RNA sequence: AGGAGUGGAGCCUGCGGCUUAAUUUGACUCAACACGGGAAACCUCACCCGGCCCGGACACGGACAGGAUUGACAGAUUGAUAGCUCUUUCUCGAUUCCGUGGGUGGUGGUGCAUGGCCGUUCUUAGUUGGUGGAGCGAUUUGUCUGGUUAAUUCCGAUAACGAACGAGACUCUGGCAUGCUAACUAGUUACGCGACCAACUUCUUAGAGGGACAAGUGGCGUUCAGCCACCCGAGAUUGAGCAAUAACAGGUCUGUGAUGCCCUUAGAUGUCCGGGGCUGCACGCGCGCUACACUGACUGGCUCAGCGUGUGCCUACCCUACGCCGGCAGGCGCGGGUAACCCGUUGAACCCCAUUCGUGAUGGGGAUCGGGGAUUGCAAUUAUUCCCCAUGAACGAGGAAUUCCCAGUAAGUGCGGGUCAUAAGCUUGCGUUGAUUAAGUCCCUGCCCUUUGUACACACCGCCCGU
């Protein structure tokens, strides 16, 4: 009836991401992005963003009353509590998972990996971001198996701004002689506001005011007609 | 397996009532969280559940210690030429729409 | 020519050497060996003196109101209230069974098929395009003579110019406020008592901020980068985290319906307080458990520390505040705390001290090993569980070989988390006492920024010559 705060901080940390491995692992092929659990008094509002919605909700929206039903009866929440939605996301092309889920299902039909990986990292650079690098590592037939990376732009690696600059992804594709691993590592771009990028800048990055052409007379003299 | 068959008919107008569910994969233990209580011994609603969804004809996915399910018309089309239970009787499942 | 603490003097484990039920999988220098967070009765033991309840979406066979399921002490079993006794013709009752594998899979193989994570080369400063120069070309310049830096850090130089990573910056953490934001869990002022015989918040807690920049001065430096010293200062190279492509047949298939199939067995690497070892002693090795004197410990004669943990999806297992009383945890009643509210201003602890060493085997620090009530864990002995009688142990700097370490290092010392049943000799953290030596070098072991040699390129563990 009551834990600590301590376990219910926990816990909720646990639900999310129970919830998230879980319509990761059902809706990949919809565009799923990622999950964001809102608190509301006495309610647990959840939004799904995907790059698909049309196939999240599907016809007569049976994929949400069927999913939104497994989560009530699975997560202990009292009948008819759980409602979740599905919005669109505003940043398709500089989402890891996003990225991450497209190569994967570019590649799960079977099909030339340095085409997809060229693609996504064109659509990504196109998209406005930074910078990229892509990494296919599996097998490519032959007794080993071999990693090509791919990239364009410029990333960091070290330090803390990689914390909220790049966004990374890693997902297994099954094909029929194994599973390649993908990892998509993008680098969002600065911008104040509209959550497409970090709003802070990068802390070696110093900025100064431009000014502006001034070709003036020696002296001001007032004009009058 | 190990199954008797009024257990059998028991475990199956429960997926007549149900038919979408949740659950999770618990054999030797004596109370269960959210699927006890039915009057009906433990091991062998889930064996026959077992029996159920991996006979080799409707698939599963196994992941975070909890199953979810697709219940294929094949399934059903099995249950009715067996049970001649005919699909008139709609599941009430059918509401809040 | 430094040292301190060492593996030898006080709390047993890991894996090979190594009688049958005993030396039991993965890991062959750094980059294995309290490592798989792996503290082995047993669910996780495959070395194991022993078994049963057994599997097939199908390829083919034996054929229906009986073709057996954990399920009886006393005639026993091979420890076992296990019907297995060559035993009843008790008992869910069509459940199932045998011969070969895909299968609902196997902690079954293969980590020389993989993914993902790590570890390491490699803790150092390294690395790469574009365009432009050079070369037939592999390739080179950029990426450098010098000075400087912890740094491919910068100054500068300059067939390179512009860039990209790594380094720095960054994040967390310590150290500082006659400042700020405020707390009925720390802290308080003369119309206050229980005492002349409702402070606009500061010690603790934590926030939008401040503070340090080689900033000031002196001296060295194509007077550049910077270095040294000194005031002032809380602080003047100040703990960590994160960390570049190519790398390795490094480890992991035994963390994961993460994952590609050659392929054993019924003695499934399922269960069931059940059950041998490994808790031996000629050591085959590795990590561990430990201070030399008025300093070591007692008078109990003054307010001490944490870092943190603590009770239902699962679930039956939480941390703890008085008395039975031998002298206290404590076998039982009792309340508080989902926690800055209780444990607790951390309930069988300093290092100190009118029990003391007069020059060191005594009082000074323990070789076993016996009793007082045992926290209550079937078992503990084939790992859980207190101090006292002073019973006297090379009783005062250690084969060959060596591991770690530069200030709140080392070392001593306890405490808390993980594992868990308050299970630690392990590990991960935390305080407490507190530091001899060194502000150097390239001698040993290695690493990096060059030049040079090479018959090496599987790259010196190479290649190679000789009847």
């Amino acid at each position: 009836v009551q834990i600590s705060k301590k376990r219910k901080f926990v816990a909720d940390g646990i639900f999310k991401a129970e919830l998230n491995e879980f319509l990761t692992r059902e809706l990949a092929e919809d565009g799923y992005s990622g999950v964001e659990v809102r608190v509301t008094p006495t309610r647990t509002e959840i939004i799904i963003l995907a790059t698909r919605t049309q196939n999240v909700l599907g016809e007569k929206g049976r994929r949400i009353r069927e999913l939104t039903a497994v989560v009530q009866k699975r997560f202990g929440f009292p009948e008819g509590s759980v409602e979740l939605y599905a919005e669109k996301v505003a940043t398709r092309g500089l989402c890891a998972i996003a990225q991450a889920e497209s190569l994967r299902y570019k590649l799960l039909g079977g099909l030339a990996v340095r085409r997809a990986c060229y693609g996504v990292l064109r659509f990504i650079m196109e998209s406005g971001a930074k910078g990229c690098e892509v990494v296919v590592s599996g097998k490519l037939r032959g007794q080993r198996a071999k990693s090509m990376k791919f990239v364009d732009g410029l990333m960091i690696h070290s330090g803390d701004p990689v914390n909220y600059y790049v966004d990374t992804a890693v997902r297994h594709v099954l094909l029929r002689q194994g599973v390649l691993g993908i990892k998509v590592k993008i680098m969002l771009p600065w911008d104040p506001t509209g959550k497409i990028g970090p709003k802070k800048p990068l802390p070696d990055h110093v900025s100064i005011v431009e000014p502006k052409d001034e070709i003036l007379p020696t002296t001001p003299i007032s004009e009058q007609k | 397996m190990l199954m008797p068959k009024k257990n059998r008919i028991a475990i199956y107008e429960l997926l007549f009532k149900e038919g979408v569910m949740v659950a999770k994969k618990d054999v030797h233990m004596p109370k269960h969280p959210e699927l006890a209580d039915k009057n009906v011994p433990n091991l062998h609603v889930m064996k026959a559940m077992q029996s159920l969804k991996s006979r080799g004809y409707v698939k599963e996915q196994f992941a975070w210690r909890h199953f979810y399910w697709y219940l294929t018309n094949e399934g059903i089309q099995y249950l009715r030429d067996y049970l001649h239970l005919p699909p008139e009787i709609v599941p009430a499942t059918l509401r809040r729409s």
